[PDB]
RNA sequence: UUCAACGAGGAAUUCCUAGUAAGCGCAAGUCAUCAGCUUGCGUUGAUUACGUCCCUGCCCUUUGUACACAC
């Protein structure tokens, strides 16, 4: 019944579900609030998608993460992947497609890896 | 004005090892030592110009260039003279074959010369030699090049008999507060004076007479101990 | 809101809410002397019985920062510039005080020598920031202009007896105990204004309160080795105004600092092997609706 | 050995 | 790559060969596209500081 | 500088090992090493016959 | 020692030079016209800054 | 581009809302009187406005700075840009 | 004058965020503690290999440097510090204790020194990179050098190298850690006061190449 | 109290260019091989080349042929 958007995020072998819908601003990773994901070194690598584009985009949304597999840096990395491409989907579907390109123009500036994996690899040379 | 220090009892001296890159200190670098073994069936020995007829000859090479005793002699000298007591001096060496030998200042290196061919030999076979009071590792093979083991500020020069002639007292003192000095000396008998091209920027001497090694360590010796007022 | 009690052969930091040791700083060789924080209050420094300065950082007693190597004599004085934070003054038994820039730990930035015996004490003047005082056991309270050479001082205040501490109260008038008086001394004009000797044995140590919460705006504490700690009120000459008697001979004092903001403290830490210290504390949103 | 660019040169 | 190699001093020294290689007649005619491919690629290439150069005599030279 | 002596067996013999002075742990290592070349070489030795 | 800065316009090719060395041409920052042939020892391209303690000096060949 | 829409009230103050989604993007306040014209560049880039106190305000429009304002000798009715020679034409009260 | 309202109503979240990392919104600081800009790189020649123009929050940006050429040229200085300080057999893939370090030595620089650490890291920088170096000109191997400029890839690669290695052995036996030698050296190479082994050896390097000239 | 080894391993030598070197553990045990171990699997993850034929070698061509233009 709600407006409400899932998205994808993956490194390695850890990958975070990000449901993002209309709210009241509470931003929680695996049932726990976004300020207790460890290793707490990374924890700016997961706040990045929020300080980039400020707080005023997340003070209507509510975005839960589930995040399985991998280990702890690829878990934030998948994490900062998820709630990137997941404000982004909100904004397209159900906000202006001004402010999804603004998002995404600012996510591209700073690393397009919050939005697009590196997935493929090796070379054979 | 000026007070006393706190303690006039007098410690002995922090000896200086390649694990102290910082101390304003005397290198000595005995090029083209002489310091070979063989066996004998049974038997070890080092290569003399006196313990075969034709042993050299045997393995191609020449027999007035199987010389440990002048290395020997100027160990002897290195190692008594009043620097090394004084703990401003590291005697390192390098093999012909191309083998580099620290040589700590705690060593009593032995005076007769057939007792410095058995240390010579398990040296060179062992790569380590302990004290009696084995309680540190006081002579030992290590890697090469010596500018991995020498200080980080240090002036290499080398001696010689055709350079321009200087005095050791003012050219020590030319040279500043935290520079070292590495003196490569030839342990030849004979031979150019080119065996550390290298690793040097000034090739100097000592006197305008042929100049032994061991005479030529012990005058570089004396002006060091001169300069730095000991 | 914290204090530090410089013990022997250990440092230990107390909290002014519980009163109990939050941290300690047991790593020392000797006897360390002296421990005063920085003026921005991140770090610790510690002169020691060996003439080893340590500085580690305040509330982590973990990590020593530099140990600064002085004189092989005791240094028996260690405090940061008030106004710079980069420089540190040390004087040692060894009858010269040196400034040490924090960075380049190796030589002193200074070395003011020119004191005849057992220099105990520093002060810094607490508004020209080039001019740092010093009191030694001969009496005459030296100061010195760091811009100048500095083995000289630029002039010279006669406390007759030695001095056990030199405090600056306004930028112009600093005060100097030791025997059994203190004296005030005004700085731009070099001449002795007050002196009050209302004690039986040598002033230990001092300190100054400015603008706290008080009927008194200013007040200078002594401590004075006979049980006595004593409070002079500096805007009406010097006059003492309330003491207090402890179980044994006093050899340092302190108070909170001027902006407390909280439970407000006066240690003593005696001779005999003890410390003292003295505290004053300080339905339904329908409902609503309706 | 030398080559093209320093023969010129030298020449 | 043997014309970008030389510097311009070299390149100087070129245009003066070059200046007397042209009053002899004889030679001039029987090189006269080596000497157009090197001459015009040297100076092509090194354009930037030939302009820049101020000596009448190297303005007689190129005349 | 202190002057330590330096420690070191005379007639030295690297292909020989050291002589340990203790005549019952010396003996153990030398009749290990014995055990282990004799028995190595024995089932190598009956290993290839069976092949 | 006052000290001058250089910044590559041509990296040479086909130089005989020694391996880990590459010969480059490069034009001062004071005057932007004149050139000088250095030879480097890392890896350059075009338009970098670098450090020249003389220019005194053209680079020969190393081998 | 057909994103924003302009408004400019009569207290001088213009606020964009975006013409998509209905709401409240940016508010500038430059005048006091009335603001009579506002206008943007063909490539949303620069935007111009003129109030009745007879100032025009040059904006930034991706960065929300001014680059100028001109005072000009009357009050201003009306504009009018022409958008592709960036152009805009002023009905004064003189 | 002139003022834009782009917020209209005070925001506030329903999960608490911490005070500083809300102020963290209106610039980029690395740890949040320091700043990114009026960071300068004092030596031309190093601006365009000495990267401070993107502002980072850690030094852990997971990007591929190590597939073109000079594409470590825009690594971020602090990030190849950090990676140039993972490196022996016992540390090697630590990232996150070399990060943990790079914030305890950038915090002591600051404590000790009271400025911009980042910029005490650049100044290390370029005045730790050699200015001219040797070869060895072969001849088949005749013991003669020759004197080479270094292009300024290769001065950040060694400045790194030399700063990174010189905390090492400084810390190889004393009671400090790498974190208190490290910054001892990037204090003394920002000065540039000789007491460094990354300078000592840069002397070194260029009296060498001076003198073989 | 005082009588064996050893505090990161000499000369030489081998391998190595991005999820690579290296660290780390967890499983399996697949007709040959392996358990004095072998093969999988993830976790963490760099430094330095990415140019050059100067050295060491190996290879190719020496009518341009294949159609213009140009050399």
């Amino acid at each position: 019944a709600v407006p409400s958007v899932q998205t994808f995020g993956k490194k390695k072998s850890a990958t975070a579900v990000a449901h993002v819908k209309a709210g009241k601003g509470l931003i929680k990773v695996n049932g726990s609030p976004i300020t207790l994901v460890e290793p707490e070194i990374l924890r700016f690598k997961v706040y990045e998608p929020l300080l980039l584009v400020g707080l005023d985009k997340f003070s209507n949304i509510d975005i839960r993460v589930r995040v399985t597999g991998g280990g702890h840096v690829s878990q934030v990395y998948a994490i900062r992947q998820a709630i990137a491409k997941g404000l982004v989907a909100y904004h397209q579907k159900y906000v202006d497609e001004q402010s999804k390109n603004e998002l995404k123009k600012a996510f591209t500036s700073y690393d397009r890896t919050l939005l697009i994996a590196d997935s493929r690899r090796p070379e054979p040379k | 004005q000026k007070a006393l220090p706190a303690s006039l009892v007098p410690q002995a001296p922090p000896v200086l090892t390649s694990k102290d890159k910082i101390t304003k200190r005397m290198i000595v670098v005995l090029a083209m030592a002489s310091l070979e073994t063989h066996k004998i069936s049974d038997k070890y020995v080092l290569l003399n110009c006196d313990d075969h007829q034709g042993l050299l000859k045997k393995m191609g090479r020449d027999i007035s260039e199987a010389r440990p005793d002048i290395t020997h002699q100027c160990l002897l000298t290195l190692l008594d003279s009043p620097i090394n007591k004084a703990g401003k001096l590291q005697v390192y060496i390098q093999t012909s074959r191309g083998i580099l030998i620290e040589v700590n200042p705690t060593v009593r290196i032995p005076r007769t010369f057939k007792r410095f061919s058995g240390l010579m030999v398990q040296l060179l076979h062992k790569l380590s030699i302990r004290s009696v009071n084995s309680e540190e590792k006081l002579l030992k093979v290590i890697k090469n090049p010596i500018t991995d083991h020498l200080p980080t500020k240090c002036r290499k020069v080398t001696l010689s008999f055709d350079a321009p002639v200087i005095r050791v007292q003012d050219y020590i003192e030319k040279l500043d507060d935290d520079e070292s000095i590495c003196v490569f000396v030839g342990a030849m008998a004979r031979g150019k004076d080119n065996f550390a091209d290298e690793y040097v920027d000034e090739k100097v001497g000592l006197s305008n007479y042929p100049l032994s090694a061991s005479v030529a360590c012990s005058k570089f010796c004396h002006g060091a101990e001169d300069a730095w007022n000991i | 809101h914290d204090f530090a009690v410089t013990s022997s052969t250990r440092v230990q930091i107390f909290s002014s809410r519980t009163r109990q040791v939050i941290k300690t700083f047991s790593r020392f060789k000797d006897v360390v002397y002296s421990a005063s924080f920085r003026s921005d209050g991140k770090l610790l420094c510690a002169g020691d019985a060996t003439g080893l300065v340590s500085v580690y950082d305040s509330y982590n007693p973990r990590t020593i920062l530099l140990s600064i190597n002085a004189s092989t004599h005791p240094t028996h004085v260690t405090k940061f510039h008030t106004q710079d934070n980069k420089i540190l003054a040390t004087a040692s038994d060894d009858r010269v005080t040196r400034l040490w820039d924090i960075s380049n730990a190796y030589e002193p930035q200074l070395e003011l020598t020119g004191a005849t015996d057992y220099v105990r004490t520093l002060s810094f003047i607490p508004a020209a920031p080039h001019l740092v005082a010093t009191g030694s056991y001969d009496g005459l309270i030296r100061l010195y202009d760091t811009r100048s050479s500095g083995s000289t001082p630029i002039y010279s205040l006669n406390h007759d007896q030695p001095v056990e501490n030199v405090i600056a109260v306004s930028p112009t008038q600093i005060v100097s105990c030791g025997g059994n008086n203190f004296k005030v001394w005004d700085l731009t004009s070099n001449k002795k204004l007050y002196e009050r000797g209302n004690f039986n044995k040598a002033v230990t140590c001092l300190d100054y309160v400015e603008n706290f919460d008080s009927p008194m705006q200013s007040a200078l504490i002594a401590s004075s080795l006979d049980g006595h700690v004593k409070v002079f009120d500096p805007l009406d000459n010097f006059q003492v105004k309330f003491g207090w008697k402890f179980s044994g001979p006093v050899l340092s004092c302190a108070v909170s600092p001027s902006t407390a903001q909280g439970n407000r403290h006066l240690v003593a830490g005696l001779s005999s092997g003890l410390l003292a210290i003295r505290t004053k504390k300080k339905k339904s949103n329908n409902f609503q609706r309706m | 050995s030398l080559k093209a660019g320093e023969r010129l040169m030298e020449a | 790559d043997a014309l970008m190699v030389m510097p311009f001093s070299y390149v100087l020294k070129f245009l003066k060969f070059i200046d007397t290689v042209m009053q002899n007649k004889t030679l001039l005619h029987s090189h006269l596209p080596l000497i157009c491919k090197n001459l015009f690629f040297i100076i092509k290439f090194n354009h930037k500081e030939l302009v820049s150069q101020k000596n009448e005599e190297l303005k007689l030279q190129i005349n | 500088i202190p002057t330590h002596a330096p420690k070191y067996e005379e007639n030295f013999n690297p292909d020989k090992k050291s002589y340990d002075p203790d005549r019952t742990r010396s003996e153990i290592n030398k009749m290990k090493a014995q055990l282990k070349k004799e028995r190595k070489f024995t089932m190598k030795e009956i290993r290839k016959d069976a092949k | 020692t006052p000290v001058t800065l250089a910044k590559v316009i041509k990296v040479l090719g086909r130089t005989g030079s020694r391996g880990g060395v590459t010969q480059v041409r490069v034009e001062f920052l004071e005057d932007t016209s004149r050139t000088i042939v250095r030879n480097v020892k890392g890896p350059v391209r075009e338009n970098d800054i670098l450090v020249l303690m003389e220019s005194e000096r053209e680079a020969r060949r190393l081998r | 581009c057909g994103n924003f829409g302009f408004i400019g009230s009569s207290n001088g103050s213009i606020t964009i809302y975006n013409m998509q989604s209905g709401i409240l993007r940016k508010k500038y306040k430059l005048h006091k009187r009335a603001v009579t014209g506002i206008s943007l560049d063909g490539m949303n880039r620069k935007m111009v406005s003129c109030g009745l106190d007879g100032i025009v305000g040059f904006y930034d429009f991706n960065k929300s700075t001014l680059l100028g304002k001109l005072k000009l000798d009357a009050p201003i009715t009306a504009m009018v840009y022409h958008r592709s020679s960036d152009l805009f034409a002023l009905a004064l009260d003189d | 004058d002139f003022e834009v309202v782009e917020e209209f109503t005070p925001v506030v979240l329903a999960t608490p965020i911490p005070e500083e990392v809300q102020q963290a919104q209106t610039e980029i600081k690395l740890f949040n503690k320091w700043s990114f800009e009026e960071v300068e790189v004092k030596d031309a020649s190093l601006v365009d290999y000495v990267q401070v123009r993107q502002p980072i929050f850690v030094a852990h940006t997971a990007g591929r440097y190590a597939n073109k050429r000079f594409r470590k040229a825009q690594c971020p200085i602090i990030e190849r510090l950090t990676n140039s300080l993972m490196m022996n057999g016992r540390n090697n893939g630590k990232k996150l204790k070399a990060v943990r370090i790079i914030k305890h030595t950038l915090d002591i620089i600051n404590v000790l020194t009271d400025q911009n650490p980042i910029q005490v890291v650049v100044d290390a920088i370029t005045n730790t990179g050699p200015r001219e170096d040797t070869t060895r000109v072969g001849g088949g191997g005749a013991a003669r050098r020759q004197a080479v400029d270094v292009s300024p890839l290769r001065r950040v690669n060694q400045a790194i190298a030399l700063l990174t290695i010189g905390a090492r052995e400084a810390a190889f036996r004393n009671i400090k850690t790498i974190a208190e030698t490290l910054a001892e050296e990037l204090i003394n190479a920002a000065k540039g006061s000789s007491t460094s082994y990354a300078i000592k050896k840069k002397d070194e390097l260029e009296r060498v190449a001076k003198s073989n000239r």
